[PDB]
């Protein structure tokens, strides 16, 4: 995998290249930004459980069909594997915004996943829809003005966003 | 590639978990250590060509003989001189690349994995990129902890050639 | 799925051989316990919405709050006591399930997988599950046999829980 | 897998019901029959052997080409496979006889025979006619009346004939 | 399949190496015996018809009942005569392929893997077999060393049938 | 894998036939000649690393563009693997040589090669010219009238190049 430094380092190597200054200011920018980020990470983080959890309760408000029998997300055990996908899903976004880079989260999740949810019948549009409403919800517990110091976190906000609608077109 | 943060984030996905708190302190702690060794890094990127050239004059200096010898392995010819301008390029360019990445996983990837084999391969003796290499160590131009993290790249790499 | 006769042609299939006498053995076993415990299950299905709104009723008495509290957990909604009804249906419907095949099968792949996950999840709490399992166990009206593979399968689902 | 009671299980969990009557009546004239399915396990079982030698004699007899050289069953270890693969889907079979339900059969052994076969260039035709006359062998052997107390096991032969058409169809 | 030259080919293949000067003079050894093991192979294949008729009246004599005998696996029918006249002829066939490859592998491949399974499942009992090479063993009219690698792979076949 | 013996034997099996004389005489031929194929294997095998560097300095002084940054040569590991890759394909071919049958090379190195490179994009034309050099190295070497008793090993060669063609085919 790669993260945001790794990925310039790697467009770099391929035309043969040094770093030019604008790249050197993008990463310094980075850089001066990452407590925001680092907060970022950490808050998500520390609501994993519970962005899941209302997430998942949301969806199959809003999808009943799933957890009627038969329902993709009927059983006890079906549920559960639904609900520790949304916790990988989750869990490999936190990955791709720490490093400042989708790869991680391409790589080792996003790959082939419609694939999986096609052979298995699991509804891609459903996962989705799943992964939006965690966005939502993480968007919201990162940018939290309470018990942070005030400043702009919105364009973080913005790529944070990207991972998740990014692991939403993977499966729709 | 490894760096810092893809070595923490591996570490939790190895482990199947979210990032545990000593691996946002490492990136924390990387994050502090970028400052410095990036403005090495475009410090050495800004007078690289006087670095490169100086650094080529100053191997056939060492071993006269590349500037004279049989052979496609030497600089004898200016085809050769060449190849090996282009490879000091190389090794410069990839100091740079750890600085930015905060580790030696570029020069890992792109340079150390098969660098015995080539230089075997194809009659290149080390001895040539070390002196190279303590060149530019010598005359970046740099002090202070950008120095440090530099020197440190270097050392990595003339290391890699013996 | 995990039943006396899978069991025992997963024996046989797992060392490549032809079934055994003792295999043989354990389905006529499996035969001639099928009688009561069939007898047992459609006994509960004819009286299970008897059992199943007895059922909860003793689970809210034994809990009032689950019928007044803020919360999609709790069935002070109508929609929660819907969601409830309808757990306590799933329930039922399982020991009749797991009579029906002749082992716990049944409720272990529908049921138990992903129960601690679940209750956890969504903030249920086992106890209530627990009681309506103790209300179903007094009441199914089962004697002999029938009532002996009723109450098994029953207490292993209130082991699950607890 | 399944067996009669876990398919009928399975089909009434996934519309969410409890068993019908006349489900419940269904499993228990199963039950009511089952020595007559146990002897017939046993029996096909006991002469396993038989019914794969004296198969394997008869389509050679009737398939000679298979044994010229070239043959996809000349030389002693292709030989040897064939026949093993004949005791394989002979021994696949009582399982399902014994379970009242061909998945056991279906899912560890029919499925993806035919590719399987059509890779090698074995003729599915020919393993097929090779089936076809163990199931002969075997409704025989399992409906001798001799040995046995006199009753109509004619439903079960049905059963049975019907796992052997089975296979025989997943590779013809 | 296995030859000499195969089996070295796979040591150093498995070893992810060149070839070996051992390997280089076992095959050097196996070209040195290749001359004689080749004469009797093509003496073999040249008075085979006589050795395979003379081998099955040979074990015919030597049990009576193959002759005259209710069943299929039996030389009885006319059939049968065929079938082992045929299968005495796939018998003579190996030894000359292994004599053209220098060592057992073709009666490895193309005879013994199954032998026993086929000789089971066919009521084809090995005597009958084992007395037919002992036939050719003792006819095949050869002398030197092409009747030592003949007798060689024969012996071998006896083996296998005991 | 076969030999040349084996190869006529497996033809040989298949008809259910003994080897016709033309036959005996055709691997009696062989066997004579046996020296030579020997002294080919040991003479290619003992230059391994000679072939390989002078056909890898050749194929990249042909063709730069594998070894400009972005090249599927560039980098220091690509370009072991390249090497690599070529002394595989050297090893097998003196296996091949040395057996004299192509099926060593062809099962356990030419199968699916061309299927690899296109996946990694490794231009597979680039890779037969690498081939083609070895080729006329290798060709040369093992021909050198030097050190060596006369005689005449052309027909060698031919199966050699023969090899060594069959390997560049594989990939182009
Ligand atoms: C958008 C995310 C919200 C925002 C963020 C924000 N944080 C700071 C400052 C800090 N964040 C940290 C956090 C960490 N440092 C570490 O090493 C680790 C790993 C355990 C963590 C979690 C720290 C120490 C600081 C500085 C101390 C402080 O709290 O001030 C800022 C200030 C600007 C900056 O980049 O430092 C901001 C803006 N602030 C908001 O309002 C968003 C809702
Ligand atoms: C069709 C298959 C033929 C047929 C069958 C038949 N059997 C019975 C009775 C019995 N079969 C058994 C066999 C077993 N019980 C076991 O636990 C085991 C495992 C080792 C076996 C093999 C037994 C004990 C009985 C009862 C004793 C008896 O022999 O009577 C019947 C009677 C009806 C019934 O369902 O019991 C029948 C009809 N009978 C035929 O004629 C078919 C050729
Ligand atoms: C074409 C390849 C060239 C050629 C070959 C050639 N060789 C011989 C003779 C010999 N080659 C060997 C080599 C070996 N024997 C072994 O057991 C091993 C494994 C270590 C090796 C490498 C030997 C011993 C001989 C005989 C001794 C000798 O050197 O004369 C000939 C003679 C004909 C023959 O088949 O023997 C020939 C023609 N000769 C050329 O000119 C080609 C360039
Ligand atoms: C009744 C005793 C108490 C009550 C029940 C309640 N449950 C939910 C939600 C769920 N119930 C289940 C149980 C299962 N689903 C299955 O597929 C299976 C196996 C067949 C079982 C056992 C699950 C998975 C959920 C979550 C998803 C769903 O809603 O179906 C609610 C609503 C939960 C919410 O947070 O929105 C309620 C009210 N709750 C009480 O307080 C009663 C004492
Ligand atoms: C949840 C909102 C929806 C849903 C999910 C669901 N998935 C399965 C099965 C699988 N999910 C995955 C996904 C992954 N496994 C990994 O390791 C990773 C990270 C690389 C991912 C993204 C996989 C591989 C499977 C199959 C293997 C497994 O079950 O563990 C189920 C159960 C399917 C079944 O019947 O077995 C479910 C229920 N299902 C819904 O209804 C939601 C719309
Ligand atoms: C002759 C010594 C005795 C005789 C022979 C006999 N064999 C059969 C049947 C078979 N013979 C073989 C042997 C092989 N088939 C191969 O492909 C190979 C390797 C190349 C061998 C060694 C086999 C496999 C069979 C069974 C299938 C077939 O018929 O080809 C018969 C007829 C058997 C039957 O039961 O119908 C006979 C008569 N039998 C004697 O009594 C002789 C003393
Ligand atoms: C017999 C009447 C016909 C025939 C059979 C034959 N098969 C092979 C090879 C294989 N057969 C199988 C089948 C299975 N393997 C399993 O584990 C199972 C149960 C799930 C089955 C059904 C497989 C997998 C193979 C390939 C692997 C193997 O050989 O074990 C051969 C030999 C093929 C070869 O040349 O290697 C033969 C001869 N052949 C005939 O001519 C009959 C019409
Ligand atoms: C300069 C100090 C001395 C010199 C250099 C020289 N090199 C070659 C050939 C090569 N140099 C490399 C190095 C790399 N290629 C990569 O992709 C990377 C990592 C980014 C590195 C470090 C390689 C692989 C080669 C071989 C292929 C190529 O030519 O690019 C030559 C020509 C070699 C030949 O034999 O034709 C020369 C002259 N040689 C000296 O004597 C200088 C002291
Ligand atoms: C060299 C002239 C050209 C070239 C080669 C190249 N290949 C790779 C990667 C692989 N090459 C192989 C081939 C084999 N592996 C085996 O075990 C065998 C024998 C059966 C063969 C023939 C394989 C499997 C790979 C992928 C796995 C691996 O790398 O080991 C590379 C690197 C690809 C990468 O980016 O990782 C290269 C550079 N490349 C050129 O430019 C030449 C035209």
């Amino acid at each position: 995998m790669l993260d945001a430094f790794a990925k310039v380092v790697a467009q770099a190597d391929a035309r043969g290249e040094f770093l030019t200054n604008a790249q050197f200011d993008a990463l310094s920018n980075l850089v001066k930004e990452g407590n925001k980020r680092l907060d970022a990470v950490n808050r998500i983080t520390s609501n994993a459980s519970t962005i899941v959890a209302n997430a998942a309760r949301a969806l199959f408000a809003e999808q009943p069909q799933l957890i009627q029998p038969g329902g993709n997300a009927y059983t006890n055990r079906r549920m559960a594997a639904c609900l520790r996908d949304m916790e990988i899903i989750l869990r490999y976004v936190t990955y791709a915004i720490l490093a400042g880079d989708s790869s991680v989260l391409d790589d080792r999740c996003l790959n082939g996943l419609r694939e999986t949810y096609q052979a298995l019948g699991t509804p891609g549009s459903s996962v989705a829809v799943a992964i939006q409403k965690m966005k939502d919800a993480a968007i919201a517990i990162a940018n939290d003005p309470n018990g942070i110091t005030p400043g702009d976190c919105s364009a973080l906000m913005s790529e944070i966003a990207g991972y998740f609608d990014r692991a939403a077109a993977a499966v729709a | 590639m490894k760096t810092p943060i893809t070595e923490a984030i591996a570490a939790a996905d190895t482990q199947g978990r979210f990032l545990s708190n000593t691996e946002l302190q490492a990136v924390d702690g990387r994050f502090k250590r970028a400052v410095a060794s990036m403005e090495a890094a475009r410090a050495l990127t800004n007078n690289a060509q006087s670095l490169i050239d100086g650094a080529a004059q100053a191997v056939y200096q060492k071993f006269p003989y590349t500037t004279t010898m049989q052979g496609s392995q030497y600089a004898s010819t200016p085809e050769g001189k060449a190849k090996c301008a282009r490879d000091i390029g190389y090794y410069l360019r990839m100091i740079t690349y750890c600085l930015v990445a905060g580790g030696t996983g570029p020069m890992d990837e792109y340079l150390i994995a098969g660098l015995s084999e080539i230089n075997s391969t194809f009659d290149l003796s080390p001895s040539w990129y070390i002196e190279a290499l303590k060149y530019i160590k010598a005359n970046h131009g740099l002090t202070g902890q950008a120095a440090v993290e530099a020197n440190a790249y270097i050392d990595y790499a003339i290391n890699a050639l013996s």
